[PDB]
């Protein structure tokens, strides 16, 4: 099939889900479409830009919105990617399968600079290997 | 005069007459927990003019999924069957009795 929807729902958007498109996009070609939102979402947070700096693909392009039924409900799947509550403990309609991949979100460092850059680093790390599996399992 | 309870028909067979506040909650958050006491405790002084309906968004999300609400609380305020006001985010008791005051 050319064109399989698919949903980050994470906790403002601002950096997880805008690392995980990027990731997304250089194992997940054309064949899917990659889709992110949040309770409150819009902003693209300079340490996701860094995070895929790291692996040399570029999101400075990227934006976000709020919670769009009109494309997650459209999905096949939603990654929920935090292990966080602040994000509208959203409900995700049976329409769609749903998992959480995120457990930790890298903009709540602790704010040291080799906290910051250890968060993002952990966190691209996992998001990275996490969206290279779901390519090769389709989950 | 009650909290109605509501499914994927019965939303609308509740709705469709008087002033009608439709609520959404379940288990995977706080304010599930909040927003209903905060309902019961609007019943029980304005109930004489007011219908409240609650959905159970895990039991009967499918009214919830099918209007595209997929979050936590969510409000629908409703009149003669169609929706006047729209809230998607926790209120205290004397804010939501004035969200459905506005149109009551």
């Amino acid at each position: 099939m050319e064109n399989k929807i698919i949903y980050f729902l994470s906790t403002g958007n601002s950096a997880r889900s805008q690392m995980a498109e990027g990731w997304a996009k250089q194992y997940l070609g054309d064949e899917w479409k990659v889709y992110s939102a949040g309770i409150e979402a819009h902003g693209l947070n300079p340490n996701a830009v860094k995070a895929m700096k790291e692996v040399g693909i570029d999101i400075s392009n990227q934006t976000s919105d709020i919670i769009d039924s009109d494309i997650l409900n459209n999905a096949d799947l939603v990654v929920t990617l935090s292990g966080d509550a602040a994000d509208k403990c959203p409900m995700t309609p049976p329409h769609v399968k749903r998992e959480h991949w995120g457990f930790d979100d890298p903009a709540r460092a602790q704010g040291t600079e080799e906290e910051k850059w250890a968060f993002f680093q952990r966190v691209r790390d996992e998001i990275g290997n996490r969206l290279k599996e779901f390519a090769e399992t389709g989950k | 005069m009650a909290i109605v309870k509501a499914t994927d028909q019965s939303f609308s067979a509740e709705t469709s007459e008087g002033v009608v506040l439709a609520d959404f909650w379940a288990p995977w958050c706080g304010p599930s927990k909040m927003i209903a006491p905060v309902l019961e405790e609007l019943d029980q002084e304005m109930g004489d003019k007011l219908k409240i309906v609650k959905i159970d968004v895990d039991e009967n999300q499918e009214t919830a999924g099918k209007y595209g609400v997929m979050s936590i609380p969510t409000l629908l305020v409703l009149k003669d069957g169609e929706v006047v006001e729209t809230s998607v985010g926790f209120k205290p008791k004397e804010a939501l009795q004035e969200l459905v005051n506005k149109h009551l």
